[PDB]
Protein backbone atom coordinates (compact mmCIF):
# COMPACT_ATOMS: atom_id res chain seq x y z
CA UNK A 1 0.00 0.00 0.00
CA UNK A 2 1.32 3.35 -1.03
CA UNK A 3 -1.64 5.37 0.43
CA UNK A 4 0.19 8.62 0.86
CA UNK A 5 1.56 9.12 -2.93
CA UNK A 6 0.53 11.86 -4.77
CA UNK A 7 0.29 12.44 -8.35
CA UNK A 8 1.68 15.48 -10.49
CA UNK A 9 -1.28 17.61 -12.04
CA UNK A 10 0.29 19.50 -14.74
CA UNK A 11 -0.02 23.05 -15.06
CA UNK A 12 -3.15 24.33 -17.51
CA UNK A 13 -6.02 26.59 -18.00
CA UNK A 14 -9.54 25.19 -16.97
CA UNK A 15 -13.18 26.48 -16.77
CA UNK A 16 -13.92 26.45 -13.13
CA UNK A 17 -17.59 26.58 -12.09
CA UNK A 18 -20.09 26.36 -14.61
CA UNK A 19 -22.94 28.66 -16.63
CA UNK A 20 -25.68 25.75 -16.12
CA UNK A 21 -25.22 25.68 -12.56
CA UNK A 22 -27.41 22.97 -11.06
CA UNK A 23 -27.43 24.44 -7.78
CA UNK A 24 -27.67 28.41 -7.95
CA UNK A 25 -27.63 29.21 -4.40
CA UNK A 26 -23.71 27.76 -3.89
CA UNK A 27 -22.78 29.91 -6.19
CA UNK A 28 -21.70 27.56 -9.17
CA UNK A 29 -21.96 30.27 -11.57
CA UNK A 30 -20.38 32.07 -13.57
CA UNK A 31 -18.22 29.88 -15.26
CA UNK A 32 -14.67 31.68 -15.38
CA UNK A 33 -10.79 31.01 -16.69
CA UNK A 34 -8.66 30.21 -14.19
CA UNK A 35 -4.82 29.10 -14.70
CA UNK A 36 -2.95 26.61 -12.34
CA UNK A 37 1.14 26.23 -12.01
CA UNK A 38 1.85 22.75 -11.78
CA UNK A 39 1.68 20.73 -8.88
CA UNK A 40 1.25 17.54 -6.21
CA UNK A 41 -1.83 16.08 -5.53
CA UNK A 42 -2.64 13.17 -3.19
CA UNK A 43 -3.86 9.98 -5.21
CA UNK A 44 -6.13 9.04 -2.34
CA UNK A 45 -8.18 10.73 0.23
CA UNK A 46 -6.09 10.62 4.02
CA UNK A 47 -6.71 7.38 5.16
CA UNK A 48 -7.58 5.75 9.17
CA UNK A 49 -3.75 4.64 8.92
CA UNK A 50 -2.59 7.79 7.41
CA UNK A 51 -3.80 9.56 9.69
CA UNK A 52 -2.71 7.03 12.66
CA UNK A 53 1.00 7.84 11.88
CA UNK A 54 0.27 11.80 12.30
CA UNK A 55 -0.92 10.97 15.64
CA UNK A 56 1.55 8.52 16.57
CA UNK A 57 4.30 10.95 15.79
CA UNK A 58 2.46 14.40 17.43
CA UNK A 59 0.41 13.13 20.23
CA UNK A 60 -2.37 15.46 17.82
CA UNK A 61 -5.39 15.39 19.51
CA UNK A 62 -8.41 16.37 17.21
CA UNK A 63 -10.88 19.08 17.59
CA UNK A 64 -13.86 16.66 18.32
CA UNK A 65 -12.25 14.73 20.71
CA UNK A 66 -11.62 17.91 22.64
CA UNK A 67 -15.10 19.03 22.00
CA UNK A 68 -16.05 16.02 22.74
CA UNK A 69 -18.96 14.93 19.77
CA UNK A 70 -19.34 15.04 16.66
CA UNK A 71 -22.31 14.79 13.75
CA UNK A 72 -23.27 11.38 12.95
CA UNK A 73 -25.91 10.34 10.38
CA UNK A 74 -28.54 8.69 11.80
CA UNK A 75 -28.92 6.21 9.45
CA UNK A 76 -25.56 4.50 10.69
CA UNK A 77 -26.22 4.26 14.16
CA UNK A 78 -28.11 19.73 13.17
CA UNK A 79 -28.64 21.15 10.13
CA UNK A 80 -31.07 17.99 9.32
CA UNK A 81 -33.06 15.74 11.59
CA UNK A 82 -30.67 12.71 10.34
CA UNK A 83 -27.72 14.81 11.78
CA UNK A 84 -27.18 14.31 15.65
CA UNK A 85 -24.04 15.46 17.58
CA UNK A 86 -22.92 12.31 19.19
CA UNK A 87 -20.74 12.24 22.59
CA UNK A 88 -17.71 10.59 22.14
CA UNK A 89 -17.91 10.70 17.67
CA UNK A 90 -14.62 11.18 16.30
CA UNK A 91 -11.91 9.73 14.11
CA UNK A 92 -11.28 6.69 16.00
CA UNK A 93 -15.38 5.88 16.68
CA UNK A 94 -16.50 6.98 13.84
CA UNK A 95 -20.37 6.50 15.01
CA UNK A 96 -19.99 6.77 18.66
CA UNK A 97 -17.91 5.57 21.82
CA UNK A 98 -18.75 1.74 20.57
CA UNK A 99 -17.58 2.02 16.52
CA UNK A 100 -14.36 1.35 16.03
CA UNK A 101 -11.93 1.52 12.53
CA UNK A 102 -9.88 -1.75 13.36
CA UNK A 103 -11.77 -2.66 10.72
CA UNK A 104 -11.54 -0.13 8.17
CA UNK A 105 -7.96 0.86 8.07
CA UNK A 106 -7.65 1.84 4.16
CA UNK A 107 -11.05 3.97 4.37
CA UNK A 108 -10.90 7.67 4.95
CA UNK A 109 -10.21 9.40 8.39
CA UNK A 110 -13.68 11.56 9.22
CA UNK A 111 -14.70 13.66 11.83
CA UNK A 112 -11.60 15.85 11.14
CA UNK A 113 -11.78 19.41 11.05
CA UNK A 114 -10.35 22.21 8.71
CA UNK A 115 -7.57 22.67 11.42
CA UNK A 116 -7.41 19.32 11.96
CA UNK A 117 -6.34 18.76 8.12
CA UNK A 118 -4.16 21.41 7.36
CA UNK A 119 -2.14 20.05 11.03
CA UNK A 120 -2.29 16.35 9.17
CA UNK A 121 -0.94 18.33 5.96
CA UNK A 122 1.49 20.55 7.37
CA UNK A 123 3.08 18.18 9.32
CA UNK A 124 2.76 15.50 6.03
CA UNK A 125 5.25 18.36 4.07
CA UNK A 126 1.90 19.45 2.29
CA UNK A 127 -0.66 21.84 2.32
CA UNK A 128 -4.54 21.63 1.55
CA UNK A 129 -5.51 21.81 -1.85
CA UNK A 130 -6.99 25.94 -2.88
CA UNK A 131 -10.70 25.21 -4.47
CA UNK A 132 -9.42 25.78 -8.15
CA UNK A 133 -6.67 23.22 -7.46
CA UNK A 134 -9.06 20.92 -6.72
CA UNK A 135 -11.75 21.33 -8.91
CA UNK A 136 -9.13 21.75 -11.39
CA UNK A 137 -8.22 18.00 -10.30
CA UNK A 138 -11.51 16.72 -9.72
CA UNK A 139 -11.97 17.40 -13.52
CA UNK A 140 -8.92 14.79 -15.02
CA UNK A 141 -7.90 16.89 -17.52
CA UNK A 142 -11.77 17.09 -19.17
CA UNK A 143 -13.29 20.10 -19.93
CA UNK A 144 -17.06 21.23 -19.06
CA UNK A 145 -18.02 17.86 -17.57
CA UNK A 146 -20.47 17.32 -14.53
CA UNK A 147 -17.95 13.98 -13.48
CA UNK A 148 -14.47 13.60 -13.50
CA UNK A 149 -15.09 10.86 -16.01
CA UNK A 150 -17.52 12.78 -18.19
CA UNK A 151 -21.24 13.75 -18.13
CA UNK A 152 -23.05 10.13 -17.46
CA UNK A 153 -23.59 8.87 -14.03
CA UNK A 154 -22.89 5.47 -14.28
CA UNK A 155 -20.76 5.19 -17.71
CA UNK A 156 -21.09 1.48 -19.24
CA UNK A 157 -23.11 0.32 -16.61
CA UNK A 158 -20.30 0.49 -13.85
CA UNK A 159 -20.27 2.60 -10.55
CA UNK A 160 -17.48 5.13 -10.52
CA UNK A 161 -17.85 6.95 -7.35
CA UNK A 162 -19.13 5.67 -4.07
CA UNK A 163 -22.52 7.71 -3.36
CA UNK A 164 -25.83 7.18 -2.04
CA UNK A 165 -28.51 4.59 -4.06
CA UNK A 166 -31.91 4.15 -2.95
CA UNK A 167 -34.33 6.69 -0.91
CA UNK A 168 -32.67 8.90 1.01
CA UNK A 169 -32.20 8.79 4.13
CA UNK A 170 -34.62 5.82 4.61
CA UNK A 171 -32.68 3.60 2.29
CA UNK A 172 -29.58 3.17 0.98
CA UNK A 173 -29.19 0.03 -1.32
CA UNK A 174 -25.59 -0.12 -1.21
CA UNK A 175 -25.87 -1.11 -5.21
CA UNK A 176 -22.19 0.47 -5.40
CA UNK A 177 -20.51 -1.72 -3.21
CA UNK A 178 -20.81 0.54 -0.23
CA UNK A 179 -22.75 1.73 2.27
CA UNK A 180 -20.59 3.89 4.02
CA UNK A 181 -17.64 4.80 3.05
CA UNK A 182 -15.01 2.77 0.88
CA UNK A 183 -11.56 2.10 1.09
CA UNK A 184 -9.45 5.03 -0.08
CA UNK A 185 -8.32 3.20 -3.09
CA UNK A 186 -11.62 2.01 -4.52
CA UNK A 187 -13.20 2.96 -8.01
CA UNK A 188 -11.56 3.75 -11.43
CA UNK A 189 -8.94 6.91 -11.07
CA UNK A 190 -9.81 9.78 -12.79
CA UNK A 191 -7.66 10.72 -16.01
CA UNK A 192 -5.07 12.50 -13.16
CA UNK A 193 -5.10 9.40 -11.05
CA UNK A 194 -6.75 10.04 -8.26
CA UNK A 195 -9.11 8.17 -6.52
CA UNK A 196 -12.41 9.19 -4.70
CA UNK A 197 -12.50 12.71 -5.52
CA UNK A 198 -16.31 12.72 -5.67
CA UNK A 199 -17.84 11.05 -3.62
CA UNK A 200 -17.00 8.84 -0.63
CA UNK A 201 -15.79 11.50 2.15
CA UNK A 202 -16.38 15.01 1.41
CA UNK A 203 -12.99 16.83 1.13
CA UNK A 204 -11.91 20.46 2.67
CA UNK A 205 -9.95 22.95 0.80
CA UNK A 206 -8.04 25.97 1.65
CA UNK A 207 -10.13 28.75 1.00
CA UNK A 208 -13.00 30.67 2.59
CA UNK A 209 -15.62 30.08 1.15
CA UNK A 210 -17.98 33.05 -0.88
CA UNK A 211 -20.67 32.79 -3.38
CA UNK A 212 -19.87 35.95 -5.59
CA UNK A 213 -17.46 35.28 -7.96
CA UNK A 214 -16.02 37.97 -10.62
CA UNK A 215 -15.90 36.51 -14.43
CA UNK A 216 -12.35 37.62 -14.85
CA UNK A 217 -9.38 35.42 -15.56
CA UNK A 218 -7.11 34.84 -12.36
CA UNK A 219 -3.91 33.13 -11.68
CA UNK A 220 -3.71 30.41 -8.67
CA UNK A 221 -6.85 32.15 -7.04
CA UNK A 222 -6.61 31.56 -3.37
CA UNK A 223 -10.64 32.30 -2.58
CA UNK A 224 -11.60 35.47 -0.38
CA UNK A 225 -9.10 37.08 1.93
CA UNK A 226 -11.29 36.27 5.28
CA UNK A 227 -14.55 34.52 6.08
CA UNK A 228 -16.41 32.91 8.29
CA UNK A 229 -16.90 29.23 6.34
CA UNK A 230 -14.16 26.98 4.58
CA UNK A 231 -15.20 25.38 1.33
CA UNK A 232 -15.23 22.12 1.17
CA UNK A 233 -15.67 19.68 -2.18
CA UNK A 234 -16.72 16.75 -3.86
CA UNK A 235 -19.88 15.12 -1.95
CA UNK A 236 -20.03 11.57 0.05
CA UNK A 237 -21.11 8.44 0.24
CA UNK A 238 -24.62 10.13 1.56
CA UNK A 239 -25.36 12.06 -1.80
CA UNK A 240 -27.88 11.77 -3.93
CA UNK A 241 -29.26 13.54 -6.98
CA UNK A 242 -32.30 14.11 -4.84
CA UNK A 243 -31.46 16.08 -2.09
CA UNK A 244 -27.15 16.81 -1.81
CA UNK A 245 -26.06 16.78 -5.85
CA UNK A 246 -22.79 17.60 -5.14
CA UNK A 247 -20.62 14.49 -6.79
CA UNK A 248 -20.08 16.97 -9.45
CA UNK A 249 -16.20 19.06 -10.14
CA UNK A 250 -18.36 22.31 -10.05
CA UNK A 251 -20.21 21.90 -6.56
CA UNK A 252 -19.21 23.14 -3.79
CA UNK A 253 -20.29 23.94 -0.26
CA UNK A 254 -18.92 24.94 3.24
CA UNK A 255 -18.81 24.75 7.11
CA UNK A 256 -17.00 26.60 9.68
CA UNK A 257 -13.42 25.66 10.50
CA UNK A 258 -14.00 23.57 13.66
CA UNK A 259 -16.93 21.59 12.17
CA UNK A 260 -16.56 17.71 11.57
CA UNK A 261 -19.18 15.00 10.39
CA UNK A 262 -19.01 11.35 9.62
CA UNK A 263 -19.09 12.30 5.84
CA UNK A 264 -16.11 14.59 5.83
CA UNK A 265 -12.43 14.00 4.83
CA UNK A 266 -9.59 15.76 3.44
CA UNK A 267 -6.86 14.94 0.69
CA UNK A 268 -3.24 17.02 0.76
CA UNK A 269 -1.37 18.82 -2.13
CA UNK A 270 2.43 20.26 -2.43
CA UNK A 271 3.96 22.64 -4.87
CA UNK A 272 6.87 20.17 -4.97
CA UNK A 273 7.73 16.34 -3.88
CA UNK A 274 7.71 15.86 -0.16
CA UNK B 1 -24.64 17.61 3.06
CA UNK B 2 -22.64 18.67 6.79
CA UNK B 3 -24.13 20.86 9.75
CA UNK B 4 -21.41 22.79 10.98
CA UNK B 5 -20.59 22.33 14.29
C1 LIG C 1 0.56 3.63 16.09
O1 LIG C 1 1.23 3.24 17.29
C2 LIG C 1 0.69 2.05 17.84
C3 LIG C 1 1.29 1.86 19.22
O2 LIG C 1 2.67 1.73 19.03
C4 LIG C 1 1.02 0.89 16.90
O3 LIG C 1 0.50 -0.32 17.42
C5 LIG C 1 1.51 -1.19 17.98
O4 LIG C 1 2.52 -1.51 17.04
C6 LIG C 1 3.49 -2.40 17.57
C7 LIG C 1 4.71 -2.46 16.66
O5 LIG C 1 4.39 -3.10 15.44
C8 LIG C 1 2.81 -3.76 17.74
O6 LIG C 1 3.73 -4.75 18.14
C9 LIG C 1 1.73 -3.60 18.80
O7 LIG C 1 0.98 -4.80 18.90
C10 LIG C 1 0.80 -2.44 18.48
N1 LIG C 1 0.03 -2.10 19.67
C11 LIG C 1 -1.25 -1.73 19.61
C12 LIG C 1 -1.75 -0.87 20.74
O8 LIG C 1 -2.02 -2.06 18.69
C13 LIG C 1 0.40 1.17 15.53
O9 LIG C 1 0.81 0.21 14.58
C14 LIG C 1 0.78 2.56 15.01
N2 LIG C 1 -0.01 2.80 13.80
C15 LIG C 1 0.50 3.12 12.60
C16 LIG C 1 -0.51 3.36 11.50
O10 LIG C 1 1.70 3.25 12.36
CA1 LIG D 1 -22.54 3.92 -1.79
CA1 LIG E 1 -13.98 12.19 -1.77
CL1 LIG F 1 -23.37 14.45 1.36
Amino acid sequence: LAHSKMVPIPAGVFTMGTDDPQIKQDGEAPARRVTIDAFYMDAYEVSNTEFEKFVNSTGYLTEAEKFGDSFVFEGMLAAAPWWLPVKGANWRHPEGPDSTILHRPDHPVLHVSWNDAVAYCTWAGKRLPTEAEWEYSCRGGLHNRLFPWGNKLQPKGQHYANIWQGEFPVTNTGEDGFQGTAPVDAFPPNGYGLYNIVGNAWEWTSDWWTVHHSVEETLNPKGPPSGKDRVKKGGSYMSHRSYCYRYRCAARSQNTPDSSASNLGFRCAADRLP
Amino acid sequence: CTPSR
